[PDB]
């Protein structure tokens, strides 16, 4: 029951890079924030701040 | 001095896209450089040229 559980979270949620590659019949409580939480990550990453700290320093700790 | 028709058709572009599009708000529509209008997630992307809009803005 865990591994199938594991799994099919991982390959469906996780897996697909790109907003335009997400395939479902429908989503759950805790799909929505998941992916709202993803999306957030995605903003923070494509600012300016981290890619200029990034190109000084090659730190991604 | 034709460079003053270029900057009104990409203000006006913005304009309608912001306005016709009720999610972007808490996005930040901007321009990188051809021309490209991007979006913060990276999902909307749209190109420009100078001949097409040079053809278009005659015809008109």
């Amino acid at each position: 029951l865990w591994r199938m559980g594991d799994t099919i979270a991982d390959e469906t949620l996780l897996r697909p890079h790109k907003l335009s590659n997400m395939d479902a019949k429908a989503y759950g409580p805790i799909a929505k924030t998941v992916l709202q939480f993803k999306n957030f990550v995605i903003k923070s990453i494509n600012g300016r701040t981290m890619r200029t700290f990034y190109n000084a320093t090659k730190n991604n700790r | 001095e034709s460079w003053q028709v270029g900057r009104d058709i990409i203000d006006t572009a913005r304009k309608q896209l912001i306005k016709a599009n009720p999610w972007v708000v808490n996005s930040q529509l901007s321009v990188v450089e051809s021309i490209f209008l991007q979006d913060a997630t990276g999902t909307i992307r749209i190109r420009y040229d100078k001949e097409l809009v040079g053809k278009l803005y005659r015809e008109q």
